[PDB]
Formats: C-alpha cells, sequence, structure tokens
C-alpha cells in the first residue's frame, strides 16, 4: 500500500503517464485507487488521436511510468518509509 | 480516497485497448476489476458499427475517456 | 515443504537461474524467498546457455525478480 | 459450473494458454481444474504423449471430441 | 483418480514437463507442492518444433507458472 | 531477503533491466514488493532496431515512477 | 447494471464471445461462474460445431450479447 500512499501524495499535481502501449498522457492527478488507477483530470498531449475527452481513468497494470517533479516529493520520506515497509 | 468510474455512468465514452484500437460507446455498468458494461459500441478506425450491447473484459482496457 | 527446503542447501551454491525471456544467469545465490525472487554475486549473463557468449558481468550483487524467473538450477 | 464427471472416460479437447491444443480420455479432474488424460495427443502438427496432467491453470477451453 | 495423486506417484520416475511455449524438460521428479513448482534431477533442456539447450547436473527448481503439461517417463 | 538486501542501496545509484530492451540507471528513491520503483534523476535506454541496424535511445527524467510488472533484473552500475 | 449479475441474468441467451487469441465462440449461456467462467451448449467455434463448452473468464476478450437485452 506504500505507492497508493505515494500517488495520493499527488492529488491535484500535474502529471505524465506514459502507457505500455507507448501513449503519453499529461493532466493532473484527480484519484488513485488500490490497484494504482489513475484518475486525470485536463488532459494533454506531451499522445493517440482522441475528439473532446477532459476526464481519463487509466488502469494501473497498463502504465510503463508516471513522470513527476522532484519538487512533488520529498525524498527522505520516500526512503525511509520504504524502509519501514515488510517483504 | 478512491476513484471510481461512477461519474462516467450512462455517459458516452471511449475507450482505448491495450492493443492499441480505440472504442466508443456508453458506459451502463462497471465492476473493480473494471469490466464494463457498453451499450453502442463503434470502432473508431473504421466508425463501423460493433454491438448494441457488449461485455468488455478490464484486462484488455487501458484507458476511459468522457466525451 | 520440499520446495522450501531446496531453498536453504542451495545458499552459497553456484545456480543458473533462467528468466522467461531465455536470459541466463549464473552466479553463487545469496537469497531467496518463496515468490522465487533471487540475490546473486558474481553473476553472468548469458543468452539461453551457460557458453554462449558472455553479455554482461556484474560485479556486485544481482537481484532476480521472481514473477520472471523460469528455473533456478545448480551445478 | 462444469461438471466434469460427465466428460469422463470420453474424448475431450483442451485448449491450453499457449496456443497447445490437447485431445485426450477424461479420466480425472480436481476443483481446479488439473485434468488427467489418457491417450493425450497434443498440437502445436502432432504426437502422442501418454497418460499426462494438464494444469488447471493454463486451460483456457474445455469441449468433446 | 486426483491429478495431484498421479503427480506422487511419478515421484522418483523419469518426467517430461511441458512449458506454454515449445520449451520442455525430461528429468527425475523429485517434488512438486500445491502450485506445481517442481524439482527435477539431471534435467535435459529442450526447444521444441528440436534443440537441446543444456544437461543440468543436480537439483533444478522449475516454477510453476508456466507449467502445463506432466509427462509420466 | 532478496527485498532486504535491497533496501541496502537506497539513495544509491542503480540499474535496472524492464521489458522489451528497455533499461534504467538513477537513484533509487523508494520500492515495494511487486518492484514497483521510483527513481530520481533517471536516464532510460531503449535499444530498437531500424532498417535491420541496432539504434539506442536516451531519455531523461528528475523524478519517476515505475511499474513493477516489466523488471527484470535491478542492480548497480 | 454490473456486468456479472447481467451476465447471469442473460442464461439461455445466445451470445458471441471474442478470445483472447481472436477466436471466436457462438452460442447459447448455460452458467456463469464469479470469474465470467462460461458453459454454452449449442456451440459453434470460428477461428466447428459443439454441443457444450468451456471458457475461462480470464481468457475472455469481450462478449457481443443480444440487442433485446433489457
Amino acid at each position: 500500500m506504500l505507492f497508493f500512499s505515494f500517488f495520493k501524495t499527488l492529488v491535484d499535481q500535474e502529471v505524465v503517464v506514459e502507457l505500455k502501449n507507448d501513449i503519453e498522457i499529461k493532466g493532473t492527478l484527480q484519484s488513485v485507487d488500490q490497484f494504482l488507477n489513475l484518475k486525470l483530470d485536463n488532459i494533454s498531449s506531451t499522445y493517440p488521436h482522441l475528439g473532446s475527452v477532459r476526464n481519463i481513468f487509466i488502469r494501473g497494470s497498463t502504465v510503463r511510468y508516471v513522470y513527476l517533479n522532484k519538487n512533488m516529493v520529498d525524498t527522505n520520506l520516500l526512503q525511509d518509509a520504504t524502509r519501514r515497509e515488510v517483504m | 480516497m478512491s476513484a471510481t468510474l461512477k461519474d462516467y455512468l450512462n455517459k458516452r465514452v471511449v475507450i482505448i485497448l491495450v492493443d492499441g484500437e480505440s472504442l466508443i460507446a456508453s458506459l451502463n455498468g462497471f465492476d473493480k476489476n473494471t469490466n464494463l458494461f457498453l451499450t453502442n459500441v463503434f470502432n473508431r478506425i473504421s466508425k463501423e458499427f460493433i454491438s448494441k450491447a457488449q461485455l468488455l473484459r478490464g484486462s484488455e482496457i487501458a484507458l476511459v475517456g468522457l466525451i | 515443504s520440499v520446495t522450501t527446503e531446496f531453498l536453504s542447501d542451495i545458499i552459497g551454491k553456484t545456480v543458473n537461474v533462467k528468466l522467461a525471456s531465455g536470459l541466463l544467469y549464473s552466479g553463487r545465490l545469496e537469497s531467496i524467498d518463496g515468490f522465487m525472487n533471487v540475490a546473486l554475486s558474481s553473476a553472468t549473463e548469458h543468452y539461453e546457455s551457460n557458453n554462449n557468449k558472455l553479455l554482461n558481468k556484474f560485479n556486485s550483487d544481482v537481484f532476480l525478480r521472481g514473477t520472471q524467473v523460469m528455473y533456478i538450477s545448480e551445478q | 459450473i462444469l461438471d466434469l464427471a460427465k466428460y469422463k472416460d470420453s474424448k475431450i479437447r483442451v485448449k491450453l494458454m499457449g496456443g497447445k491444443l490437447v485431445i485426450g480420455v477424461l479420466k480425472g479432474y480436481d476443483q481446479l481444474m488439473n485434468l488427467v488424460l489418457d491417450d493425450t495427443v497434443e498440437y502445436m502438427n502432432a504426437r502422442k504423449l501418454g497418460l499426462t496432467v494438464i494444469r488447471g491453470t493454463i486451460l483456457v477451453s474445455l469441449s468433446s471430441a | 483418480i486426483l491429478p495431484l495423486e498421479v503427480i506422487d506417484k511419478t515421484i522418483n520416475q523419469k518426467v517430461l514437463i511441458v512449458l506454454q511455449s515449445n520449451r520442455e524438460f525430461e528429468g527425475t521428479l523429485v517434488g512438486f507442492d500445491d502450485f506445481v513448482n517442481v524439482i527435477l534431477e539431471d534435467a535435459v533442456e529442450w526447444l521444441i518444433d528440436n534443440e537441446k539447450v543444456m544437461q543440468h547436473h543436480g537439483r533444478m527448481l522449475l516454477s510453476g507458472n508456466n507449467i502445463a503439461i506432466l509427462v509420466p517417463g | 531477503t532478496p527485498l532486504d538486501l535491497l533496501k541496502l542501496n537506497l539513495d544509491e545509484r542503480v540499474y535496472i533491466k524492464l521489458r522489451g530492451a528497455r533499461t534504467l540507471v538513477g537513484t533509487l528513491q523508494a520500492f515495494d514488493s511487486h518492484s514497483n520503483i521510483v527513481l530520481s534523476d533517471a536516464v532510460e535506454t531503449i535499444y530498437q532496431l531500424n532498417n535491420e541496424e541496432l539504434s539506442e535511445s536516451e531519455r531523461r527524467s528528475e523524478m519517476v515512477f515505475i511499474r513493477g510488472d516489466t523488471v527484470t533484473l535491478i542492480s548497480t552500475p | 447494471m454490473l456486468p456479472l449479475y447481467l451476465l447471469t441474468n442473460a442464461k439461455g441467451q445466445q451470445m458471441q464471445i471474442e478470445l483472447k487469441n481472436g477466436e471466436i465462440i457462438q452460442g447459447i449461456l448455460t452458467n456463469v461462474d464469479n470469474w465470467m467462467n462460461l458453459t454454452l451448449s449449442n456451440v459453434t467455434e470460428y477461428s466447428v460445431k459443439l454441443n457444450e463448452i468451456y471458457i475461462r473468464g480470464t481468457f475472455i476478450k469481450f462478449i457481443k450479447l443480444q440487442d433485446n437485452i433489457i
């Protein structure tokens, strides 16, 4: 659940989502769930041909990368939290 | 907090599949694994009609946009 | 179980870990868990077979992902 | 939902995930859908494996032959 | 008869193990579990359709994830 | 145990192998049990073949979340 | 409604299933479990007639339902 917490930390933030299908999508992280599905608002090309769409829902198991900014993350907390998790 | 496809319910949507294909339909039901119940399904690369009512499995779905 | 006891008898042994891709890893096995994750030291990679052209050599321990591991053989 | 009991000692057709057709006579089974087949012939042309166990995990489809 | 009883039966015998791919393993069954992670002894690895990839010596933990068919002998 | 030995080199540069001729190198900010990864100052290397010739390509990001399913081998460069 | 609830309430209907290998299974739904594993009767299989066939839900791509399914 570590990364669910992490992703909850970037709500309202701009993110770049790279699909396993080579589709890239920039937009504002509105929502995450347990499977790491993402709901984005205000999406834009950084990309497929779509019509007029504002909100999307991505399936977690189909993402390769989410691009972030270093400003968006206290790496210290990330590491210490990662040290806590049990494997 | 959690993410629900609820805000898309009974509305027209775009689906992108994992094979990269595109669909247009109306979302009339979904589950946790994001299997979908869709109505008036149309392919976009051919604008060809596909189904009046079809059940689409979650594992095929990359993406759902509202339109 | 017999499979779990394999996993305490071969630790420190020289193993060939093959992945789904067919990529073969040979090393001394530092550690191993249940999900078939693996740690190896002095690991050499090859494709498919030990006697093929060496593709890489790792001066550090190598972590191998369980869900990728096809078998863990010993020599 | 499928009672394999009615397929016992019958020739069945079993499609495996990976593109692997297997034909044989059902001789046993469990609830995970692991099969025991006899006079087994696998197609991927064809060869005759004798008495085989099929994992239910990679079972994709079952019918009669 | 139960599938898992047939596999218990064939313990310490020759076994062919077929993956979902064009690759198999002949060897002597030494063990298995509920997930059918198999332990083989001196296994001969093949690519079919044939190539003898390897001749292993010792014990091999063959992951159950991709096992498709078990053939005693 | 191997996941704990990975805890060893946090904040240290690591070398990741993904599936599909991809490679990443970065400092390791956070990981878990499916080997979902966060990297800082990453650089991704894809190797492609165009017109039957090998061509590499680079890609750089400051902060990157990596889905675990594709990850093959994590080590140190 | 829910795709599973909708599916169970469609036993007896004729439908068309696409599998992941692209194969097509056409027939009348006799049963569903919670994993969307299916038994059909009156089965025709495209790329062959069968009496009954069992489909694993994880191997299903999509299911074309009857137009009169409301």
